[PDB]
């Protein structure tokens, strides 16, 4: 299993034609502040394949 | 060349080439679709104060392929440090 080719799944909003995101930073996926602890409604938007 | 800059990490684009510069110093930079474009212009300004009366064009300089979110810019100087 290659688990080097990973993408970002959560963002908080789409992306303007031909450029690149490289914020490797918790996204909050409701109303708890994740503030660098992940944990309910947060996670990390790289995931591998 | 050491002025602010202390932990660049690794990156991907640099690029060289010729100088730019009572000399009236007219730039425009845009950023349009990830490609950013300055054009410029010198004129020999004979003003006290402002800008003068008149009419005067500025022919493209630049462009760069590169797409960043740019927001906020700054001007650099070099102070007499001695
Ligand atoms: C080269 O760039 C990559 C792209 O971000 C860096 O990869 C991660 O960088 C963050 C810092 O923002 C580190 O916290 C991670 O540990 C890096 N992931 C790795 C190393 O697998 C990478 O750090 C950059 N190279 C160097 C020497 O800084
Ligand atoms: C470029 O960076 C700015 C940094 O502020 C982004 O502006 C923020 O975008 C988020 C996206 O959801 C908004 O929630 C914030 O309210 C925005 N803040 C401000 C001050 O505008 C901007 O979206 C970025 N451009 C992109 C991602 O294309």
């Amino acid at each position: 299993g290659n688990y080097n080719y990973r993408y970002r799944l959560f963002r908080k909003s789409n992306l303007k034609p031909f450029e690149r995101d490289i914020s490797t930073e918790i996204y909050q996926a409701g109303s708890k502040p994740c503030n660098g602890v992940e944990g309910f409604n947060c996670y990390f938007p790289l995931q591998s394949y | 060349e050491s002025g602010v800059y202390s932990s660049a990490n690794n990156c991907t684009f640099e690029y060289v080439s010729q100088p730019f510069l009572k000399n009236l110093r007219e730039f425009v930079f845009k950023n349009i679709d990830g490609y950013f474009k300055i054009y410029s212009k010198h004129t020999p300004i004979n003003l006290v104060r402002d800008l003068p009366q008149g009419f005067s064009a500025l022919e493209p300089l630049v462009d760069l392929p590169i797409g960043i979110n740019i927001t906020r810019f700054q001007t650099l100087l070099a102070l007499h440090r001695s």
